[PDB]
């Protein structure tokens, strides 16, 4: 049942489930670090939350080079 | 003799030839050391003197009490340790000149 | 996985031990020690020499005069003072008395830590007489300072050596009765023979000192190799262990008690009537009659107790054969009236370092026997 | 000079002088000061790049056994760039000799961690890490020995004060032991005891 | 000033190790707050963990950040073991301060306090 | 004020704050927490006790070295009470047992105890007398307890006019009466609004009222931030206590079935200035002792 | 000089091995240990009855120090602060004022018995022998307030006995 649009929707609802994101303002070119103004602390929080929900081990250099929700979805489609 | 005093040191059976092949290995690995260092001179001096003491002994207790180092198998462990540092001092190049000096206002004590 | 027990500070000394054991026969034990941490080194750094002498009296607490002797010989070694001969002989006599005390407490507390109850009571009656001797000599029950750097302070009163002679005879009979009671006692031999073997190579690399070196082969006595005092004039021999057993180490402690009896006998028979303290008013305080009817003695008393004597700058490390082993003190002194930094080598600390190799292939009652079989007081292990 | 003055020996002094010269000849790379004091104990003052070579040489080499290790400390000296002084205190068995290998370091430098060539240095190194603050690289375990877990500050420095910053007390609000800033009941009167008049002329440093 | 390092070469490995340690502290809190039977929700614990990481934010030297990583890893090992008790983990928090204010005026009514 | 009544430095543990508090009762629950916060302040607490010295031994190591002091008293003699308030900066009245005895009743504890102590503290010449009373203490019926506390409020308002009458709601804490009374049971289902308030907010309010004047004379009321129904409170405390389950006097059950109401004609916490806390945090704190091993936060919040 | 032990072999002579077997089977030495315990059973107990027989001591015992005073005269102290200078626990607190006569004296001489390690350095540092470590062990105090001795508890404690303290000093003033 694993389709890429379901991957994008599931990353979408777990980012909505994350509480500290203010406001929602979600897209594919969202770029939640500088367009939305959050710390790299929040970057590693989000990527380990992906790891906790449905991810692989997701090593920290690949975790650092994501920076974008559609690119998170595309990395999930890459490794799965 | 049988069951010397040290606990985890089980007794030997052939002291003479074992200690001789130990010191031939010492002189070999020391032969791979460079020449103008003092370390080759002092080690080769003391090891040739010790081996030359070993060369002419028919007995065991006479070699124990005559050659210093005391007990007979501690000499063998001591020889194995000196071979280990000879292998280690092929590396580390200690005969090179001094590594970079301290700020030189340091080793005076009374502050 | 495996059972990670947490032995807390209850009594089986006082520690915490986390043992990742396999199945009644262990795997990986770790002593968390430091629960009795006091701050002795920082406190001695902010105090003077004479004032911080009781810290060296009580950092180890079962031995009470050998630690004083080690610190006082550190200061007398750095300060270039030979003590007078009668001070040296009284220091030797009380070193042997404290050695007898520490070995007999180690024997009795190891017996009670296994579970045998009665020779504890017997030999503590004997140690009650030991403390009566300490009371009559100094005035304290246990923590007699009494050993100034500059010799023995305030010599023993008239009528003591006869009591020490009576105590020598009766104590020889009582230690013979202890060997009568235990020692070929079958269940105790079954309790401790093959537990805690120590190779002499590991005894040198793990830095074991004193009784562990006697038990594991190699002959090593500070009293025989490096005579730091008049030990070269008294004749005694040290016991050596053949096998690395705990039973062997028990036999070694009992025979060190017996050799302490010999040294006490010869020290009573060869006492010289020299003098109490040194012939220098600038280090030892002058006596009270000369203090009152003398000007310079009052000035030296006043300055020697306010400022204290100064120490020339330098660093030294001395170590003496305390009953636990090489009790070491490393003084570093800027030229001043306070020491700059002192540090203590504890034989109990060095012995507790090798607890892994002493309890790798045995069970947990044997772990309690290993903790007991080394005279570890957990106040000296802290530094 | 005969009564109550400690008689020094010159045989041990000459032998330790000759042996210190011999050690500094055979290890030219790491040796800076070779000093013998008046009471004949050897001290070798050492750059912190040769702790493993000097101690592997000194545990072996059969002309200086030095099997046993004692005190390790790194006496916390201000006024310098490199503060700490690590003192390996080596005791022989075949020889009855004592040498002190004193290497220097500052606050932020790994020395080469002698735990592999002296198994006694395990808790010594861990204790010096906890109390002073000198990190030791390529070392199995560094934890906090002789201190509380919630306590930090590396207290044996001269910069850490005598009384600590935290102080424990039980309270019934949260029904447990809590840490509060220190409110002493007495001052700890520091005495100004260091009198003038230069009690040793032989230790006068030359002035500017 | 060719200084020997601890672990790193510049601030890049420093940032990598501190984000690894923050990931470990993030996944290490709820186990401990279930284990030691504390009284504080998981979100407040995570907020004070990230506050402890935001406290040292002006540190720039790579050796210093390496040594702070070593400190945090030691304390995370001592908290993932059961060695530290309830007292020390509550001692990380501050419930018994009755905290002193920072305005000049209330520092003036309880004075001698610069 | 003489010297050694001026404050010095920081707070607590031989840090001299500027009040000397004579604290009546103080052996039970609320007095022990108030002595805890005064020992945290670093004051001098004169506690009188009529009981065994073992209970004041259990509350003993709170204050610092000789800060708190112990003395005996009775409910019969004015001389011991005047000896208790010989020299005191402040005095607080916290007394009253929730059940009758053979020597002291609900009658005249709340009439004969506060009149005597207020009379001798006015005649001794102290200021800032703080008296606690229960909320909804009215002349209207259904509790001897509550009508006696209403007579007590009127009498302590009549004599000593510059008093601080302060009234909390049904306070809950670590060693509570009514919430622990709920957990120790076996029950009925009705509707009654009731607002608990946590004890450390109440005693922070008391210490702010005791060291922060402009609040003298005015009576205060403590209102918790919840104000919800009793039935869902019982089901929430059973759900957090992990037990389903679907001295017990008649006065106690009528107190827990009295509808606690609030009037904003007297100011609450914000005009005094301390934050209030909701139920659930401290409820998960106090509700231990579930089962052998054994969140679902209800949060009814009616009206 | 070494005297090493644990060196015997099991003798294959029949008498030695049958004696070791008899030891193993017939329980010889365990009954021998029972005989030793019975030998201490039939002794007299080496106990003392405490509340009627207080135990023995020494004439230089240290504990419960108090201030002496002159024979038919004033206080013996000077407030010279030698004892405060030498006190290793730093327990002494001296504040000095002279009275109207002109002799230098005190106002405050406070000792914490809680901090006091009981050395004897304030016994031996005093030039006029004002403070002397007393004879006894009678503290057993219910409160932490009461173990902080003022000058007047010290003077009542030095006036509760001088005959004891003068007898101990007259016994032992020729050693120190
Ligand atoms: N539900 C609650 O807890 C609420 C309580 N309050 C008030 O809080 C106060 C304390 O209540 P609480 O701690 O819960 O219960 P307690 O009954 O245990 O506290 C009362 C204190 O006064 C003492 N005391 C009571 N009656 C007498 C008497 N006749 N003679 C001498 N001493 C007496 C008590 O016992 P002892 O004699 O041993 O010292 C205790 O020290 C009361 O005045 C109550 O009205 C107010 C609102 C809510
Ligand atoms: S040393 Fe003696 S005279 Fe001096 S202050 Fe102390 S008690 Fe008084
Ligand atoms: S005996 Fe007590 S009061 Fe006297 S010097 Fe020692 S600690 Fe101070």
């Amino acid at each position: 049942p694993l389709t890429l649009e379901g991957i994008k929707d599931r990353v979408l609802y777990v980012l909505k489930l994350y509480d500290k994101i203010d406001p929602e303002k979600l897209s594919v070119n969202s770029h939640f670090m500088k367009d939305l103004g959050l710390d790299s602390l929040d970057q590693v929080e989000i990527i380990m939350a992906m790891e906790d929900e449905f991810g692989f081990e997701i090593p920290d250099i690949d975790a650092e080079k994501l920076m974008c929700p559609q690119e998170i979805v595309d990395y999930i489609a890459d490794k799965k | 003799k049988k069951t010397t005093g040290l606990v985890g040191l089980a007794v030997c059976e052939t002291p003479h030839e074992r200690l001789k092949i130990l010191y031939t290995k010492i002189l070999d690995v020391l032969g791979h050391i460079p020449k103008n260092a003092a370390y080759r001179k002092y080690t080769e001096q003391i090891t040739n003197e010790k081996l030359s003491i070993v060369k002419a002994e028919p007995d065991v207790k006479k070699l124990e009490e005559q050659l210093q180092g005391g007990q007979i198998e501690e000499v063998i462990l001591q020889a194995e340790n000196e071979l280990s540092l000879a292998r280690k001092m092929i590396q580390w190049k200690p005969w090179e000149p001094l590594v970079e000096e301290p700020p030189a206002s340091q080793w005076k004590w009374p502050i | 996985s495996n059972l990670t027990l947490n032995f807390g500070p209850q009594h089986p000394g006082v520690l915490r031990l986390v043992m990742e054991l396999s199945g009644e026969m262990v795997r990986k034990c770790d002593p968390h020690i430091g629960l009795l941490h006091r701050g002795t080194e920082k406190l001695i750094e902010y105090k003077t020499y004479l004032q911080a002498l009781p810290y060296f009296d009580r950092l180890d607490y079962v031995s009470m005069m050998c630690n004083e002797q080690a610190y006082s010989l550190a200061v007398e070694k750095l300060l270039n003072i030979q003590p007078p001969p009668r001070a040296q002989w009284i220091r030797v006599l009380f070193g042997e008395i404290t050695r007898l005390l520490n070995h007999i407490m180690a024997v009795t507390t190891h017996a009670l830590d296994i579970g045998a109850m009665t020779p504890f009571f017997w030999m503590f009656e004997e140690r009650e007489k030991m403390f009566e001797f300490y009371e009559r000599v100094s005035g304290a029950r246990m923590h007699a300072a009494y050993v100034r750097p500059g010799g023995v302070h305030q010599d023993l009163p008239l009528g003591l050596m006869d009591d020490i002679y009576e105590f020598s005879k009766n104590f020889s009979l009582r230690i013979d009765e202890l060997e009568e009671m235990l020692t070929n006692n079958r269940i105790w031999r079954n309790r401790t023979v093959d537990i805690g073997v120590v190779t002499a190579e590991d005894a040198l690399n793990y830095g074991f000192s004193g009784v562990m070196l006697r038990g594991s082969g190699i002959q090593w006595d500070l009293r025989k190799t490096q005579p730091y005092d008049v030990y070269d004039q008294v004749e005694f021999d040290v016991p050596i262990g053949s096998r690395g057993d705990c039973y062997d180490r028990y036999l070694c402690r009992v025979e060190e008690m017996r050799q302490s009896i010999r040294i006490i006998s010869q020290c009573l028979n060869k006492m010289p009537p020299g003098e109490i303290k040194v012939d220098d008013a600038k280090v030892s305080p002058p006596k009270r009659a000369e203090m009152k009817t003398s000007m310079e003695s009052l000035i030296h008393h006043f300055k020697l107790y306010t400022e204290g004597y100064q120490v020339p700058p330098g660093a030294t490390y001395t170590a003496i054969e305390a009953p636990k082993g090489e009790f070491g003190v490393y003084l570093v002194s800027d030229g001043s009236s306070r020491p700059y930094r002192c540090k203590i080598k504890a034989p109990g600390f060095a012995h507790l370092a090798g607890l892994d190799k002493m309890s790798k292939g045995h069970m947990l009652a044997d772990v309690v026997a290993i903790i007991g079989t080394q005279d570890i007081v957990f106040g000296e292990v802290d530094r | 000079t005969r009564p109550t003055v400690r008689p020094r020996n010159d045989v041990a002094h000459k032998q330790l002088s000759a042996f210190g010269e011999y050690v500094a000849e055979i290890l030219p790379k790491y040796v800076q000061q070779v000093q013998v004091s008046c009471f004949s104990e050897l001290e070798i003052c050492i750059h912190p790049d040769g702790v493993i070579p000097v101690l592997t040489f000194l545990r072996d080499h059969s002309n200086a056994q030095f099997k046993s290790l004692a005190d390790l400390t790194a006496v916390d000296i201000p006024t310098r760039q490199n503060r700490f002084e690590i003192v390996y205190n080596l005791l022989s068995l075949r020889f009855n000799s004592r040498i002190r290998v004193k290497t220097y370091t500052d606050e932020l430098t790994p020395v080469e961690s002698s735990v592999s060539v002296y198994k006694a240095a395990n808790w010594y190194e861990r204790e010096i890490w906890d109390m002073f603050g000198v990190f030791f690289a390529n070392h199995p375990d560094l934890r906090r020995i002789l201190t509380d877990y919630g306590f930090e500050g590396h207290p044996f420095r001269k910069d850490f004060p005598l009384s600590g910053y935290v102080e424990l007390r039980y309270d019934d609000e949260v029904k447990r032991v809590v840490a509060e800033p220190v409110e002493l009941a007495q001052e700890f009167r520091k005495f100004d005891l260091n009198s003038p008049w230069e009690a040793f002329p032989a230790y006068r440093q030359p002035p500017e | 000033t060719s200084v020997k390092p601890i672990f790193s070469r510049d601030m890049n490995e420093a940032k990598r190790r501190v984000r690894e340690l923050y990931r470990a502290w993030y996944r290490e809190v709820p186990n401990t707050v279930h284990l030691f039977q504390l009284d504080i929700s998981v979100k407040q614990g995570r907020d004070k963990v990230r506050e402890m990481f935001k406290k040292n934010a002006h540190v720039t030297d790579p050796r210093v950040v390496d040594l702070l990583v070593i400190k945090g890893k030691m304390e995370l090992e001592e908290t993932i073991n059961v060695w530290k008790q309830r007292t020390h983990v509550m001692r990380f928090f501050h419930e018994t301060e009755a905290p002193r204010p920072k305005d000049f005026l209330s520092k003036f009514y309880v004075g001698h306090d610069p | 004020l003489h010297h050694a009544v001026i404050p010095h430095g920081k707070g607590g543990r031989s840090s001299v704050s500027g009040i000397v508090a004579t604290v009546f009762g103080a052996t039970g629950f609320l007095g022990r927490y108030l002595v805890n916060h005064l020992g945290r302040m670093g004051s001098q607490v004169i506690v009188p006790y009529r009981c065994e010295p073992y209970d004041t031994m259990h509350l003993r190591p709170m204050g610092d070295l000789g800060q708190i002091i112990f003395m005996d008293w009775n409910g019969r003699d004015k001389d011991s009470i005047r000896r208790a308030v010989e020299h005191s900066n402040v005095v607080i009245n916290l007394v009253g047992r929730e059940w009758e005895t053979k020597n002291f009743d609900f009658e005249d504890v709340f009439v004969k105890i506060p009149q005597a102590i207020a009379q001798v503290s006015k005649e001794a010449g102290v200021e800032k007398f703080i008296h606690i009373s229960h909320l909804n203490a009215d002349i209207k019926s259904s509790s001897k307890y509550l009508r006696n506390k209403a007579v007590g409020e009127k009498e302590v308002r009549e004599t000593f006019p510059e008093a601080t009458i302060i009234k909390p709601a049904d306070i809950f804490g670590r060693e509570d009466r009514f919430l622990n009374y709920f957990a120790n049971i076996r029950s009925l289902g009705k509707k009654t609004v009731k607002q608990p308030v946590y004890i450390v907010d109440v005693t922070k309010g008391i210490i702010n009222a005791i060291k922060d004047p402009d609040a003298r004379g005015k009576t205060f009321a403590f209102v918790g931030p919840n104000r919800y129904l009793l039935f869902d409170l019982v089901q929430y405390v059973f759900a957090v206590a992990h037990r389903p389950f679907l001295w017990t006097t008649r006065d106690k059950v009528e107190r827990i079935h009295t509808t606690d109401r609030t009037l904003p004609h007297l100011p609450g916490l914000e005009d005094l200035g301390v934050q209030a806390t909701p139920l659930e945090l401290k409820a998960i704190e106090v509700l231990r002792r579930h089962r052998t091993y054994r969140s679902e936060i209800e949060d009814v919040q009616p009206a | 000089t070494y005297k090493y032990v644990n060196l015997r072999e099991p003798s294959m002579d029949m008498k030695s091995v049958t004696d070791r077997a008899a030891q193993t089977l017939l329980w010889t030495e365990l009954i021998r240990g029972l005989g030793m315990t019975l030998s201490y059973l039939f002794r007299e107990p080496a106990t003392i009855n405490y509340p009627f027989e207080k135990g023995p001591l020494s004439p230089r015992f240290r504990g419960e120090h108090a201030l002496r005073r002159y024979p038919s005269g004033e206080e013996r102290c000077i407030a010279c602060k030698l004892c405060e200078a030498v006190c290793p626990a730093q327990a002494i607190t001296i504040e000095a004022e002279p009275r109207a006569d002109g002799s230098r004296r005190t106002t405050r001489y406070d000792i914490d018995m809680t901090k006091c390690i009981y050395c004897g350095f304030c016994q031996e540092a005093c030039p006029v022998d004002a403070i002397v470590e007393g004879p006894n062990f009678e503290f057993s105090t219910e409160t932490h307030e009461e173990l902080l001795y003022n000058k007047e508890k010290l003077l009542n404690n030095g006036d509760k006995w001088e005959a004891e303290i003068a007898a101990n000093i007259q016994a032992d003033y020729l050693y120190r």
